[PDB]
């Protein structure tokens, strides 16, 4: 019996949900930052 | 009878996992060869022919309807068992109750993440 | 649980063990480097504290 890549999130135990959340929070933060930058660029490029 | 006479009915089989056991006992005592987990071969049919009678007649046939709410019982959440999977592939929607949610304080334990309903949009009031 | 539950759990724990071994090795290397860099900084900081404990 072996182990394969992407198995922690295949089991779906506690580590799977923990990893999913650790990813989602970080990328929500980065999406917020990128959206702020996109708004700034929009405003600065109207003229 | 009700759905054929223009009225509406709701039926609640509780459980179907025990009708399956009674059918298995009958079939084993008639000497019919067993199948998987000792259930007869015709154990899907047993339920499919039963849950297919919950129809919604058009207005030409009275307009009556018969909703069905079969109740299955899994073993330690093993939805992957035999009768659970049969009935899940027979029915339209599902309502997953989980003990981890029951004890965590969420009652009814409905697992909204997995619970499904094919009709969805339709069959819902506009405010809801 | 069933066989598939056990198989998935076993695979996940094996991955976790591999990762923790790798991280132990990385941390050990960084520790060796940190001690090496800590000796001179130890003498430097102790000297800088010298005054207050002397006066």
């Amino acid at each position: 019996v072996r182990s394969s890549a992407g198995a922690v999130r295949d089991a779906g135990g506690a580590f799977g949900k923990r990893e999913q959340a650790e990813e989602e929070r970080y990328f929500r933060a980065r999406a917020k930052e990128q959206l702020a930058a996109l708004k700034k660029h929009h405003e600065n490029e109207i003229s | 009878y009700f759905r054929d006479n223009g009225k509406h009915a709701l039926i609640i089989y509780d459980d179907l996992s025990k009708q399956a056991v009674a059918y298995r006992q009958m079939s084993l005592l008639l000497r019919r060869p067993p199948g998987r987990e000792a259930y007869p071969g015709d154990v899907f049919y047993l339920h499919s022919r039963l849950l297919e009678r919950a129809a919604k007649m058009n207005d030409a046939f009275g307009g009556g309807s018969l909703t069905a709410l079969p109740v299955i019982e899994t073993q330690a959440g093993d939805v992957s068992a035999y009768i659970p999977t049969n009935v899940i592939s027979i029915t339209d929607g599902q309502i997953f109750l989980e003990t981890e949610l029951f004890y965590k304080g969420i009652r009814p334990a409905i697992n909204v993440g997995l619970s499904v309903s094919r009709v969805g949009s339709a069959a819902q009031t506009r405010a809801m | 649980a069933t066989l598939k539950d056990i198989t998935r759990r076993l695979k996940s724990i094996k991955n976790i063990q591999k990762i923790t071994k790798s991280m132990k090795m990385v941390a050990a290397a960084k520790y060796a480097r940190a001690e090496r860099e800590l000796k001179p900084a130890r003498v430097y900081g102790v000297g800088s504290l010298a005054l207050y404990e002397k006066a």
